[PDB]
């Protein structure tokens, strides 16, 4: 699988390392 | 429907009797773009639910 | 001046197929690796462009219009084109434009030029000190305020062997009075009367004259060892523009790479 | 307006705050200095041959004058009310000194007192149907002053002419100086004086004893575009040195923004003044004086959230800044 | 039928060329030096030769 006029992207709570441990 | 697309273009050229007319056509045109984006993101959240 | 040259003959309107050349920069804004569309006065793709020539018993110098724009393309070897003539009614009634290069500077003279029946620039004095000097085009010009001179350069007019490596492309258009001129020089490998490749034109000069122009003309470099001269070896083309939109594919360097007709 | 604990209470509208996170406001980074820049020009525009001329041109046989590459003192003729008619609709007349334009197009002529009001964009009249009318994109306004004491002669100033009749309608920015006769009736006059064929050229009967509707007015229309191209002529502004590594408000011949100014490291063309991205925002700015190209990157970003426990337990709170590196803060 | 708190009566004198220059938000010769009206002008004008 594959802008600064008030737009923002929030990071998720569960990262990619904690999903693979579940 | 305004004279320009830049808020600094209308403010630095026109008079404040006229500047309240062209800005009103820009706030109304840009508020409908946000109401379409929020409503479309709210229906897409129901598919991912 | 009043007597037409010996080489006047009627020629049939033969045409060829211009494939993809004729794309230019429509705005002054820099882009990088984007795909942007622009509605501008462009040349259509895969259209019929008129083929003209010039030899020592044929010469094509007609009176052609200016309403749909001129796409001027010429490939030469010894710089036989000595400029252009732009005008509306071709006398001293209104403003007429004149382009003549003296191999150091191109001058832009917009005055009330009184033209003859057929203008010519003949090159003589074959013994020594040629210098391609200025010489039966007009007789009188006055009551004008438009004078302009360009930057100095040094352009060659000698006889070179091999393939036709001096290909010149020109676009003349005046929107809102601003007469803009595009130019691009690229060496090509000519096979039979047509170029191939992809190269965009760059702007040269933009002057706000503001004169209604309906016709145009060019000047040739003649030779002689009114009717006593004889024209040289040259070839040129002339087309028309149409207001159609196009696509402009940019690269990482910041120039036009490809274009798709809409 | 004192602490972030009570600042959450003006958003949630409550005196007891449940634990969690709450978005309150955003950042606002102040700029320090203003950057202005204009190319070096010292010439004065030919205003003496426009307003202070003895004789003028005619409205029938007008000639548009071009003026460029100078500086315009618009604080002597626009401040002083030494003119009879001066109204302005599209340009604010108080601040022509800092906005810059490419070229001004002036037409010096005279008309009567009943003809200075009927010249307007989109409004018809005796000038707007046969002599001259303005298009819809006209940006500018007019200077008009009464001149009955000097232009009017005792026997009639017959140096000036104007048109009465025209067989067709005007299109904008065109000159018609043809002497073709008008055919109003069915008989072909073919340029000969007769019935229903009148001579459209008429001289002015300028006399100082006439009415105010026929009094002569020294008028001039001025046409110029506002921020459509790289500009050449504007008023007496002052220069300011270039400051880097700080986000400020820059004014590069009208291109106004707010952001840091770093050096550019990409390919550019000698006939390119600015660069834009896919989002149609300015990314690079050409310097009018030096041969340098800068980069545009904005500041004043990020959101502010307040992490707090319940107010029933304690009152120690914290604050989290969203998505901003706090080395600058 | 509609009444207000305080009527501010301000009397002065001008010429006949200055009667159009007194307007809310309009720049004029009488406005920049002597008497201008703001955007909150609520009233009107009585004049006589």
């Amino acid at each position: 699988v594959t802008k600064f006029n008030g737009l923002t992207v929030l990071p998720p709570l569960l990262t990619d390392e904690m999903i693979a441990q579940y | 429907g305004a004279i320009s697309s830049v808020l600094n273009d209308i403010l630095s050229r026109l008079d404040p009797p006229e500047a309240e007319v062209q800005i009103d056509r820009l706030i109304t045109g840009r508020l409908q773009s946000l109401q379409t984006y929020v409503t479309q993101q709210l229906i897409r959240a129901a598919e991912i639910r | 001046q009043c007597v037409n040259l010996r080489t006047r003959t009627q020629l049939p309107p033969a045409y060829t197929n211009s494939f993809t050349r004729g794309v230019y920069y429509p705005d002054k804004v820099f882009r990088s690796s984007v795909l942007h569309s622009t509605q501008d006065l462009f040349l259509p793709f895969f259209s019929n462009v008129t083929w003209f020539h010039a030899i020592h018993k044929r010469f094509d110098n007609p009176v052609l219009p200016f309403n749909d724009g001129v796409y001027f393309a010429s490939t030469e070897k010894s710089n036989i084109i000595r400029g252009w003539i732009f005008g509306t009614t071709l006398d001293s009634k209104t403003q007429s434009l004149l382009i003549v290069n003296n191999a150091t500077n191109v001058v832009i003279k917009v005055c009330e030029f009184q033209f003859c029946n057929d203008p010519f620039l003949g090159v003589y004095y074959h013994k020594n000190n040629k210098s391609w000097m200025e010489s039966g085009v007009y007789s009188s010009a006055n009551n004008c305020t438009f004078e302009y001179v360009s930057q100095p350069f040094l352009m060659d007019l000698e006889g070179k062997q091999g393939n036709f490596k001096n290909l010149r492309e020109f676009v003349f258009k005046n929107i809102d009075g601003y007469f803009k001129i595009y130019s691009k020089h690229t060496p090509i490998n000519l096979v039979r009367d047509l170029p191939q490749g992809f190269s965009a034109l760059e702007p040269l000069v933009d002057l706000p004259i503001g004169i209604n122009i309906t016709r145009f003309q060019t000047l040739l470099a003649l030779h002689r060892s009114s009717s006593g001269w004889t024209a040289g070896a040259a070839a040129y083309y002339v087309g028309y523009l149409q207001p159609r939109t196009f696509l402009l594919k940019y690269n990482e360097n910041g120039t036009i790479t490809d274009a798709v007709d809409c | 307006a004192l602490d972030p604990l009570s600042e959450t209470k003006c958003t949630l509208k409550s005196f007891t705050v449940e634990k969690g996170i709450y978005q309150t406001s955003n950042f606002r980074v102040q700029p320090t200095e203003s950057i202005v820049r204009f190319p070096n020009i010292t010439n004065l525009c030919p205003f003496g041959e426009v307003f202070n001329a003895t004789r003028f041109a005619s409205v029938y046989a007008w000639n548009r004058k071009r003026i460029s590459n100078c500086v315009a003192d618009y604080s002597v003729l626009y401040n002083s009310a030494s003119f009879s008619t001066f109204k302005c609709y599209g340009v604010s007349p108080t601040k022509l000194n800092d906005l810059c334009f490419t070229n001004v197009y002036a037409d010096s002529f005279v008309i009567r007192g009943d003809e200075v009001r009927q010249i307007a964009p989109g409004q018809t009249g005796k000038i707007a149907d046969y002599n001259y009318k303005l298009p819809d994109d006209f940006t500018g306004c007019v200077i008009a002053w009464n001149s009955n004491n000097l232009d009017s002669k005792v026997g009639g100033n017959y140096n000036y002419r104007y048109r009465l009749f025209r067989k067709s309608n005007l299109k904008p920015f065109e000159r018609d100086i043809s002497t073709e006769i008008y055919q109003a009736g069915s008989k072909p006059c073919n340029g000969v004086e007769g019935f229903n064929c009148y001579f459209p050229l008429q001289s002015y009967g300028f006399q100082p004893t006439n009415g105010v509707g026929y009094q002569p007015y020294r008028v001039v229309v001025l046409s110029f575009e506002l921020l459509h191209a790289p500009a050449t002529v504007c008023g007496p502004k002052k220069s300011t040195n270039l400051v880097k590594n700080k986000c400020v408000n820059f004014n590069f011949n009208g291109l106004t923004g707010t952001g840091v100014l770093t050096e550019s490291n990409k390919k550019f063309l000698p006939f390119q003044q600015f660069g834009r991205d896919i989002a149609d925002t300015t990314d690079a700015v050409r310097d009018p004086q030096t041969l340098e190209i800068l980069d545009i990157t904005p500041c004043s970003f990020g959101g502010v959230s307040v992490i707090t426990p319940g107010t029933n337990t304690s009152n120690q709170v914290a604050v989290l800044y969203q998505g901003v590196n706090c080395t600058e803060v």
